[PDB]
């Protein structure tokens, strides 16, 4: 058995030793047994079959990524979302659009918002420095 | 015993005192407003068996 | 003037209610930023020089 | 003044002290979580850089644009900024550093270009008038790579399209809980690996379909992953800065109660004296 | 006198419900200020709408205030008041605009006013 | 005697601008005290720095106070001071350290003192 | 009662400040979530109708 790592840009998705795997490589379905020669390839979105030592199969769903099976370690650099050109160009147009329209969205921090509002209201018209003779 | 409001006994005393021209103190309450509640609440006490016996002249012996 | 001042009262009311945030103005949503910036402007509009009285027509015109 | 106004102000300052004392704890817990999410991000880039090194400048090499130091006719920056104030001087130190370096570059007649993460930088560089070409805002405390694709897509497209000649990320670096430093660092063309993969001599990859198409996607994914790491570190620094800011604000409110109470006692005594003297010296 | 034994559970519950909606709206005000309304939950936005409608519906045109505003005054029974506020709190009027409740009087006049808007 | 008619529009306007700036600085002094100066908007951080420069520029050495400070006194004409304050407010001296303004007669002496820090 | 009411008072004294912290902090640690919900159960438990006094048996049982 060999050591497999499936890692996203954000979080690690798997680890441990493995007997074998089956990936749908870019040029076609593919299977990595131990000792496999150094290979590097993109893989299409879909399920990746693992059989952990003692034959425990499990499926992980990978939106895509690059597989690198080095001499002793195969690591899958999965990604978080589907990638292409028709999509990333849509995202880039949306960003060009947001900056150009001068559109800004709010954060989602409903805690900081309440804290900041209570802090602003408590500090208003306080006039403490005119009252205690702090020279400043 | 429950004093429904000592807060209003103090006010009644302030009135009946200022009306007798006695010099006032803090908050215009008479000088001895503390003594007023003190000598009242210091009657609330538990009293031992020997005192009860002596006051009632041996008529009651075990009770506090 | 009775017709026109009704909106000044409410503009300044909402502005006085929001004023606390004038120090954190950058955080605010633009839906209230407009109320705060209308309040500041109606407040800057009520300033006036000494010995410069306005006839009722001019006051009504400016409040309109 | 008068006992009542000062007592009301004391109550309000104690309330402020409560609010800041709570924000400090919230920021500390979020700092721990946001540096766990930071520790989790390393392996992907750490291995992608090894692969890129072996392919790019090992025993074999390729001539991708992103690896050669072409003539600098204009520069682009990716700017990371917080979405929430009360961070202390975090954002302004960074923006002043950026403005100094952009001054330097524009002196040589080379233009500069900006893409903004977070809304604080957006407002700042709108006020100053810097050229902002793409932005993403409102990520808050849940940064996700699927959102950074936009602006980095724009900057990369403009880089390989010939319209940029150098690309930087400017962001804060979380060094110690008590200290963080703004840094401008280069990510195109690719900076130079300290290590040598001459020891990888013994082997080379089986490229499917071919190495040239793979190196491109590897470099793109590596740039995106570095931008993501920068965003997450800036988030952890935001939390660690808000924490110390709120600690100092709690201590300053505490040191202000101790003045308001002296003023309050002074007014209490003066009112007692004036009232009792009026009564007594009025009678008879 | 505002306890169930004297006013009855209906009146007491309507009054505590009104106070609850307005108290929650007070909380929501500052979130609406900072983050903006489009970030509220899908129930919370309903609380905001119903709180504002309740708030408008408490105003009333008096007979003796006719000299200030010219609008005629209204007398509203207690039954009409309870029925109106309970209906508002239970969503039976979520389709009317807020201003249909302002200086309206009884609840039926709210629908007659909304038809005019 | 501080009326546009008596002292001219320029003098009056400079005086009122100085008052406005210093008051705006007073209003921020408590938020600066609690939350520190780094929370102030960039527009309100300029107001504070100009307010402090104005605070220092109102200081002056007196001929009867040489016995205390040793520095020689200064006599500043009105024409020469409304100009310096117009400058400080308009920003034409907004690149100069505060202590350039402490105990100097005229704005010239301040730009000259800044060379020595 | 002395045995069954040792912790109640300080438990509530702490819970009522933890509930004041809770407003600004969502995503609370489960460790404190337990304490908050327990303090809330007990605080809901101690309220009582105006004329329904309880014998020591009933009070001790409920506090058990």
């Amino acid at each position: 058995t060999y050591h497999l790592d499936v890692v996203s840009a954000e979080q690690q998705m798997f680890s441990g030793l493995v007997e074998k795997i089956q990936v749908t490589g870019s040029e076609g379905e593919l299977g990595i047994y131990p000792g496999h020669a150094p290979l590097l390839t993109a893989i299409k979105p879909g399920m990746i079959r693992i059989v952990k030592q003692h034959g425990h199969e499990e499926f992980i769903y990978l939106s895509g990524g690059i597989l690198e099976v080095q001499p002793g370690n195969v690591t899958v650099l999965a990604d978080t979302a589907i990638r292409g050109q028709d999509l990333d160009e849509a995202r880039a147009m949306e960003a060009k659009r947001k900056a150009e329209e001068h559109i800004s969205s709010s954060h989602g921090d409903v805690d900081y918002a309440q804290a900041s509002a209570e802090l602003a209201k408590a500090i208003a018209q306080l006039r403490v420095i005119e009252l205690t003779k702090k020279a400043m | 015993i429950i004093y429904d409001d000592l807060s209003k006994q103090a006010v009644a005393y302030r009135q009946i005192s200022l009306l007798l021209r006695r010099p006032p103190g803090r908050e215009a309450f008479p000088g001895d407003v503390f003594y007023l509640h003190s000598r009242l609440l210091e009657r609330a006490a538990r009293v031992n068996a020997e005192y009860v016996e002596a006051f009632t002249k041996g008529e009651v012996k075990g009770k506090t | 003037m009775k017709k026109l001042s009704g909106g000044i009262r409410t503009a300044l009311a909402q502005y006085r209610e929001l004023a606390a945030f004038s120090q954190f103005a950058s955080d605010l949503d633009d839906a209230t930023r407009k109320q705060l910036d209308h309040g500041q402007k109606v407040t800057e509009l009520l300033k006036q020089k000494q010995y410069a009285p306005m006839s009722v027509a001019q006051q009504s015109l400016v409040l309109f | 003044a008068g006992a009542k106004d000062i007592r009301s102000k004391i109550a309000s300052v104690q309330n402020t002290q409560k609010i800041t004392k709570a924000m400090e704890m919230v920021a500390a817990s979020k700092m721990r979580k946001s540096q766990d999410r930071m520790a989790a991000s390393r392996p992907y880039a750490e291995t992608m850089r090894k692969v890129i090194g072996h392919l790019a400048h090992g025993n074999l090499e390729y001539k991708h644009p992103y690896l050669e130091d072409r003539d600098v006719k204009r520069v682009g920056y990716l700017v990371v900024s917080t979405d929430r104030g009360l961070a202390g001087g975090l954002n302004i130190n960074l923006f002043k550093k950026l403005l100094a370096e952009m001054k330097t570059w524009t002196d040589k007649g080379v233009q500069a270009d900006l893409a903004m993460i977070g809304s604080k930088g957006v407002s700042f560089f709108n006020s100053v008038g810097g050229n902002v070409v793409a932005q993403v805002t409102g990520m808050g405390d849940n940064p996700s790579l699927s959102e950074l694709i936009g602006p980095v897509k724009v900057m990369l497209q403009a880089y390989d399209e010939g319209r940029l000649d150098k690309l930087y990320i400017v962001s804060n670096k979380f060094i110690n809980t008590m200290s963080q430093v703004p840094t401008i660092s280069q990510l195109l063309p690719l900076p130079a690996s300290d290590d040598d993969d001459l020891k990888h001599k013994s082997w080379d990859y089986l490229y499917e379909p071919d190495p040239k198409a793979l190196l491109d996607t590897l470099l793109r994914r590596y740039v995106e992953s570095q931008v993501y790491q920068g965003v997450v570190e800036n988030l952890a620094s935001e939390q660690a800065a808000r924490m110390v800011a709120m600690k100092a604000a709690t201590d300053n409110g505490g040191s202000l109660i101790k003045e308001l109470q002296l003023v309050y006692n002074k007014a209490r005594q003066a009112s007692i004296t004036q009232e009792l003297t009026e009564i007594v010296s009025g009678a008879a | 006198q505002l306890d169930p034994l004297v006013v009855g559970q209906e009146h007491y519950d309507t009054a505590r419900g009104v106070q609850s909606i307005l108290q929650r709206y007070q909380e929501l005000k500052d979130i609406i200020a900072i983050l903006g309304m489009d970030e509220l939950s899908e129930e919370d936005k309903l609380v905001v709408a119903r709180a504002r409608k309740i708030q408008r519906f408490l105003s009333q045109p008096f007979f003796v205030a006719e000299v200030f505003t010219g609008s005629p005054g209204k007398y509203v029974s207690l039954k009409d008041t309870i029925r109106g506020f309970k209906g508002i709190m239970e969503g039976e009027y979520d389709h009317l605009p807020e201003q249909a409740f302002y200086m309206v009087g009884s609840i039926e006049e709210a629908v007659e006013k909304a038809k005019k808007l």
